[PDB]
Formats: structure tokens, C-alpha cells, sequence
């Protein structure tokens, strides 16, 4: 469906990929830096889940600022959960995530 | 009378300006701001329709992103140093809320980012409107990225209120999220205590929208996390729709979890929240009993920085007057223990 | 991001100044520990002769882990 | 080769377990130490009412290195 | 009737067979071992002629590589699992000295490798000659190597005995060698009291040559490094040149180094080495007055252990006469503080 | 007047030779594991000096076993790094010296 570039401090650290069962969340196997989230720890490499992991869904803005951006770009409302995609680098944080 | 930055009195100088210098510097790090913006409402805040209702107020609340160019406040639509919080459209003087409840919390001790009130430019002669403006804390002193992180995505919750079911129930509680701090932040007790009164003071002041992306976790220290600032504190007293919704965003103790069991003071006469719940709060942080006794003491005596802070604000006096009767109401029930 | 404790006198000051720079002050510590102020300052001092429950708890209390090696 | 020291009497527990594995008796220990034998059998259960002075002194004798972390 | 592997008494079932099936065991980690050699000794041992004179009696020493091939020893050219040290020929009997030594330091709780005393075959009817065999202790259970190194390198000193100067005097006593050995080992008490009690052994059975390269450092619990079991560990009284050649090795304390200081006991009526400088010696490594005072009594108490091992051992007896001569002797001197 | 080798636990951590002026060891720049005595310790990975190492001339025989070697070949100890090689294969620990 989709594939992405995760990169932190301007560096690249992973991979979110996306297909028809789900998600899968990759760090590179040369990374040996911080972890992006507690929630995603760079021991355990690689993160599969069917639904969008926690961390990467609640990196997208809400409220005031979802309103503005989906009133004028048509995203899939939930198939498409990859808005982070168009946000990507105004993520808070040292946190980036740009396309292939 | 009072400066639009510090809320402490203007002197003779400054009054016509109304901004201390002292207040222009803690915002900017120079003397010589100039707070009064060059560009309108309008020009950058395109007017939203209300989408649905009964949400959070702050779901309505525009942001627009700053940067300082010289003494000068400029919008820029990627990543900058400031967020500007203008009052939402159905909520006037909200930005004036925030600002208060934020300064008084900076007088309070906590870890508050530098904030104020700054003034649109306006169109025709009419009433100056003003917005809130913070600093942003994912940025150090050279302005350079900070990692961070909200806490909702770090304990895995898809809901920030932790209705995480359809049963519509919440599913994570105040003292489940200090329990899952301690876990991978320091333990320090001047950590627990912070966090503590964070709590209190939220249902003190009528914040019942501290939820779970009103939390965050710094990486400054290395690997070592801290926990974030103080951001996002408004009074909710002064708006009855959305004050009686809840006592606070989350439930207080994890008995409450999913509604299973009550609070010890919903089952009281009192049937809300009283000082009992806080101390089995602080009693499951590790604060000891004589240290919680101490820890009530010291917000009695806040009061006058409380009652000051606000009355001094640049709210309306009957928003002021809603906020107080939710702290000396609520105030009172901290002594309801043991 | 490990210190090999020297002598006793090297944990006092070791923990004193982790506490002086998270703001913890003697009488916070009394409350929370039970271990009087008078004690707490010996602690901070040389912590020859005071019980080694004593140093251990104020440890616990300023987030300061205890190993030991060989 | 690092263990976090989780209650005093986990390091009682470790420094008696040293000591076995050492092969040394506690006359040894308190004609070295000047600890009597009776504070030792008190350290090597829970040494939490034993002075810090003397816990160090065991775990120097013994080999043990201690360490601080956060 | 007494074992040729630990001294002890034979069980009438092992009488005849002369080795216990308890040392057999202890050997070999097998209970069918054959101590008969299947070998004469002119078949693997050459003597080199002339030789030396001013040697020290380890350097006449022949050593053999042997291992252990299905309860049988057979000699290897390299890397062995065993050092087989028959007597050399002008000392006959050094063998059952060091077998006799070793025993007693491995009852006295030294760390010692399993050893003994095995016999070649037989050229021509005459009495068995029994050589000494010992296990190496740079190897594990599986025969895999394990890294050592000797006190000489470590310590940077050019010379056995530390004579590294312009003159004729040492430089490295037991007193500095204990402090490197501190700051490279574990420091615990333990450790402390077996390296002192190894000095103290020396100097009470007479082996005046306990040089740097008779101490060594087993690098086996990762990088950390152990102290070496005792080797080398033979009584030079049976031999009066030899003895009467030097008290030790080396300097006992460290104010004696270069000859620029007497120890305490040379100045007194007896004019060796005495209790008091060895008091000087474990005070030094850091040793409680109170503890050296009991370590002390303990050695009195082992009297009994040295009198019997040697007097029950395969030495001629006068050299047994010698040793306990010598032995009686110094242990009279740690009275004398 | 030979480069030799030395060889800890089976594997190469460098090698010795002898030069006009004196002698070097060198630790192989990629070797980052134990140190073959305390007197060379790893960190410093170069090692020159007049003389024979006090390591490996403490590692060449003396007695009974340096007299057979000085019966047949007998080079009056002209090689210093040259009397190892007899017994390379011969040494104890796990350090071994052989050439190139």
C-alpha cells in the first residue's frame, strides 16, 4: 500500500511499511542509536500490529490543525491512516517521516 | 496596571506600552520586542466551521507557528520557535485563560515554558484582539531539535482520554500513568512531588482536560527521560457545558478503571473527589504519609498567590469569578482526610 | 555512567550533591524517610556511623542505584 | 559483572554468599575487620541497623567493589 | 606400605599395587591408571654432560611432556598435559623431595596440581627408580590451554632474583612483589593470607628459591587475573652449599632492596630472619595485627602435619633429618617478635 | 634479524621483530580482545625498545630445556628473537611464536 522513510535527528533510523494485514515498523539492522518511543524499542528491531502502532498515530496533528489540512487534501478518512505523510516534517520533536 | 507577559504591576515608564521590560525579556531574551504583531486575525487564521461539539475546547483552538527574527514575531509554516494560540471563535477570552492559569502556575514553582499575551494587528480602529504565545520546549538555547514524545503513544493508547473500548468507559487512570512515569523516567522524589501537585492543581483549577497528550516525556539527558513541561493549563470553570462533564480528564485511581469500583470520596457524602483520593494517590507514589500532611499544608498557603495571580489576569471578571468559587470550593475538600 | 564508592565519605558527597541539584532540601527528606535532619546531615558528611538502612533509603529517595562488582 | 543492590538484605545476602565461596570463616572476618561475630551473623542477614562503616569495610575485605548509578 | 601418590596409608587391598586407588583417582580423574611407566628413563631423558656449576638445583631439572592416553602415560614432544621431573643425576632423590613438599603444601590447603610419583620400567633387575609427575596447570577440564604468565615479565624485572642494578644486590623483594600482586588480583583477605602463608612456607622449609618466576598469574575468570598454584616447591636443606647460599629468593621487606637496609631480624642476636619481619611483611600487605597473631598460632598447630608428611614420605631419611632440622629451627624464630 | 609472530588463544594479535636499532611489537590494529601480559597492555598497540621484552625474554627456557637447544643448534645466543622460535610450539599459556 505504502512505504515510508523514519528518521530522527535528520538521520534515517527505519522503515514504516504498510500492506494488507498491516503495519510493520522497521529499525535498520545497522541502527544502534536512541529509540524514537519508548514504546518501540530499539532491541526488539523489528513491530508488526494490523492497526497503525500507537506511537505513529498520535505523532499526526488534531482538532483545529486535522480540520484545516483535511478540508482541502482528500486523504482515505481511516484506510489511509499515512497523513503523517503530508506532515511529516513539522512532526514535534527531531522526529521526520518522508516518502521513498 | 499590569504587564501583558508577567501580570506583576506596570510602573510609570511601561504602563502606556503595556509590556515590562522584564516581561519582554523572559519572552524573548532582548529588551526590545515588539509584541504588537504585523499582521491581523485574518490574514493567517482562515475562520473554520464548528466541527460537531461537545469535545475540548482546545479542539477548536487555531495554532499558528512563530519565529523571532529580530525583535520582530513572523509566521512561518514549518518548524519554528513559538506557538501563537488565538482565542477560538465560540470561545472569546480564551486565550486570556490560558495565560493567567499559566502564569499562575510559573508562580507556583512548576516548569512552565516563557508565554504571553501579544496583539493582533488590527483592521479599523476597533478592539485589540490578543492571542497567547509559548515558547516551545523541543528546542534548546542554540533553537536546535529536542526529541520528544506525547505520552498517550508511549503507553500504547490510542484514545488520549483512554476510552480505548466501546463501552465508552475510560480505561487509564491518574495513578496508572504516574506508575508507568516512574517506570522509565528518574525516580526522584522531587519528581514524584512535581507530578503530584501537577494533578492536584489541575482538579484545583478546574483542568479537566489533562489528558493524556497534555503529557510528555523529554529527551534531553541522553537516554534518560524527563517529563515535560507544564503545557496546556486552562480553567474549564468558566464554560458549565464542559466543566460538569468531567472532574478530570482521566480518573483519579486505578480502581476507577473502566468504572469497576468508586472513589472512596464518591461513596462519601461529599460525592465527588476529596482530599482522601489524593492521598491514596500520593500514598501509591511512595510519598510518605507526614511528607503528604506537609505537601497539603503548602498548597493552603498558595492560596494567596492563587486568588492574586487571577484576580490581577486580563480575564473577565466573570470568568475570574468562576474560577474561584472552583478553587475555594474544591480547596475546601483537600481537608476532608484520614 | 558507573562511580566506584572509594570510602564512605565519597557516598555522602556523592548523594549531598545529587541532592542539592534536584532542589531536595533536609527537612523534604525528613518527611519522606523518617531519618532526622541532624542524622541527614552526618549522612551527607561521612556516612561512617550511620545505619546502612538509612543511607540506602536516602539513595532510593534521590534516584541514585546502588551495585556492586568485582 | 554488575548487580544492582535491590534491598540491604540482598547485599547481606550477596557479601555472606561471597564469603562461603571465599572460604573464609567469620573469626577471620573479626580479627581483620575488628567486627565482633555477632555483627557479622547481623550483617550477613540484613544489615539494615548496621552501620554503613562497617558494611563497606566487609565488602572491601571480601573483594567487593561498590558502585553508584542513575 | 604408605601411597606413592598421597603419603597416606595403604588399604591392604592396595598394598601391594603401592598407589591407593584414592591417588590413582585423583591423578588420572581415572580409576584404572597404570604408574608403571612404560618407558626406562635413558629411553626419553638424555643427559647433557658438564652441565654447570653455579646452577641452581632447578636448572639440572630434566622435563618430560606426558599425556594421558587411555590410562597409559606416553611422551609427547609438544604440549603436554602432564611435566614428568625425574631426579637429576647429580641430585638422586630431589624427585620424592619435591613429591614429599608438594604433598605437604596440599595438606596444608595450598592450591597445588595433582601429582605423584610414577616409576620407569625396569633395564636390568634393579631397584625401581620413581620420578615425580605433575599436571599442568594451564589447561581446563577439556585439556583446552588457559593463558598464564610469570611474575618476571609482569613486573618488567630482567632478572629471576631482581639483581638488575650496577652491583651485585636485588632489587624486587616479597614485599614489593605482594604490593604489584594486590594491584593486579582480587584484594580480598583470602587471597592475602595464602600469599603471605606461601612466604612464610618457604622460609620454613627451606626453599630458598622462590624467585619471580616461580609465581605466576592465571588469566581464567575472564580478564580478571588469579595467583598460580604453588609449583616449584622444593626443600633445599638436604643440600648445605645450596642452603647456606641465601635465607630466600628474594629481599623479604622492601627497605632491604639494593642492600641499602637490614631487615629487623638481622640486626637482632639471631641475625636472620625472624617473626618480627614477618609481622613487618603481612603488616605491609595490610593484615590485622590481631589476624597475623592467629595465623601465627595456626602455623605452630601444623607442626604436626610437617613432621608427619616428610617422616612418612619417600625421601632418604637424611635428608627427612635435614628438612626437620631446618624446619624445627625457623619456626622456633616466629617467636620472636 | 626475523619479523615473527605471536599467536594468543589460536589467533594472530600481532608480531615481533627486530630491526637495526632494537625491537617492536605491534598489536594488529583490529584487535580489541585480551592483552598477552600485563606489561603490553592493549591500549597502547605499539611497542618499541632496546632490549628483549621483559614478556618474551621471560618466555624462552633456561634450565635443562635451554641446554639441549644449546647442544645441537647452539647459536651462542646471537638471535634474540630467534632463541623463541625453538620452542614456539612449546611455550606455556596460550601464547604461541612462530614465523611470518
Amino acid at each position: 500500500h505504502r512505504r515510508v522513510k523514519v528518521l530522527l535527528y535528520g538521520q534515517v533510523v527505519g522503515e514504516l511499511s504498510q500492506n494488507d494485514s498491516g503495519f510493520l515498523f522497521q529499525y535498520a539492522h545497522d541502527y544502534h542509536g536512541p529509540a524514537i518511543s519508548i514504546s518501540l524499542p530499539v532491541a526488539q528491531r523489528q513491530f508488526p500490529s494490523e492497526t497503525l502502532h500507537p506511537y505513529f498515530a498520535s505523532l499526526a496533528p488534531e482538532g483545529w490543525l486535522r480540520q484545516r489540512y483535511s478540508q482541502i487534501q482528500h486523504r482515505d478518512e481511516n484506510d489511509l491512516l499515512g497523513m503523517l505523510i503530508d506532515n511529516g516534517k513539522n512532526l514535534l520533536g527531531a522526529i521526520q517521516i518522508l516518502p521513498w | 496596571a499590569n504587564c501583558r507577559i508577567l501580570l506583576t504591576p506596570l510602573n510609570e515608564r511601561d504602563e502606556q506600552r503595556g509590556y515590562s521590560t522584564q516581561g519582554l525579556k523572559r519572552l524573548s531574551g532582548t529588551a526590545k520586542l515588539n509584541p504588537r504583531l504585523g499582521f491581523t486575525r485574518t490574514q493567517f487564521v482562515q475562520e473554520l466551521p464548528r466541527q460537531q461539539k461537545g469535545m475540548s475546547i482546545s479542539g477548536y483552538q487555531p495554532k499558528l507557528q512563530l519565529v523571532l527574527d529580530e525583535g520582530e514575531f513572523r509566521v512561518v509554516d514549518h518548524q519554528g520557535n513559538f506557538i501563537l494560540k488565538p482565542s477560538p471563535a465560540d470561545f472569546p477570552g480564551l486565550a486570556e485563560n490560558e495565560h493567567a492559569t499559566m502564569t499562575l502556575m510559573s508562580r507556583l514553582g512548576f516548569d512552565v515554558p516563557v508565554h504571553g499575551l501579544l496583539s493582533f494587528a488590527p483592521q479599523s480602529e476597533e478592539e485589540l484582539e490578543y492571542a497567547f504565545v509559548i515558547r516551545r520546549y523541543d528546542r534548546d538555547n542554540k533553537g536546535l531539535p529536542v526529541h520528544q514524545e506525547q505520552l498517550d503513544g508511549a503507553m500504547q493508547i490510542t484514545d488520549k482520554y483512554g476510552k480505548t473500548g466501546n463501552d465508552n468507559e475510560q480505561y487509564v487512570s491518574y495513578e496508572t500513568l504516574a506508575r508507568f512515569l516512574v517506570a522509565h523516567v528518574n525516580d526522584n522524589i522531587a519528581f514524584k512531588i512535581d507530578l503530584f501537585r501537577r494533578i492536584v492543581y489541575a482538579w484545583l483549577l478546574g483542568n479537566n482536560d489533562m489528558h493524556l497528550r497534555n503529557f510528555g516525556l523529554v529527551y534531553s539527558d541522553g537516554l534518560t527521560p524527563a517529563l515535560a513541561p507544564v503545557y496546556q493549563f486552562v480553567s474549564v470553570a468558566p464554560y458549565p457545558e464542559y466543566f460538569y462533564s468531567n472532574y478530570l480528564a482521566l480518573p483519579l485511581l486505578t480502581r476507577e478503571e473502566g468504572g469497576r469500583e468508586l472513589a472512596p470520596g464518591f461513596h462519601s457524602d461529599y460525592g465527588e473527589y476529596i482530599g482522601q483520593d489524593f492521598l491514596l494517590l500520593g500514598e501509591s507514589m511512595g510519598l510518605a504519609p507526614r511528607l503528604l500532611e506537609k505537601l497539603f499544608q503548602d498548597i493552603r498557603k498558595e492560596n494567596a498567590i492563587v486568588m492574586e495571580t487571577y484576580e490581577q489576569s486580563f480575564m473577565t471578571q466573570d470568568h475570574i469569578q468562576a474560577v474561584l468559587q472552583c478553587y475555594r470550593h474544591r480547596l475546601g475538600l483537600l481537608h476532608h482526610h484520614h | 555512567p558507573l562511580l566506584t564508592i572509594e570510602t564512605p565519605r565519597h557516598l555522602g558527597e556523592q548523594l549531598n550533591a545529587r541532592r542539592k541539584e534536584l532542589g531536595i532540601d533536609l527537612y523534604t527528606l525528613e518527611l519522606q524517610t523518617g531519618i532526622s535532619t541532624s542524622t541527614l546531615k552526618r549522612l551527607f558528611k561521612d556516612p561512617e556511623q550511620v545505619k546502612f538502612g538509612s543511607v540506602f533509603a536516602v539513595a532510593n529517595v534521590l534516584g541514585v542505584k546502588l551495585c556492586i562488582g568485582e
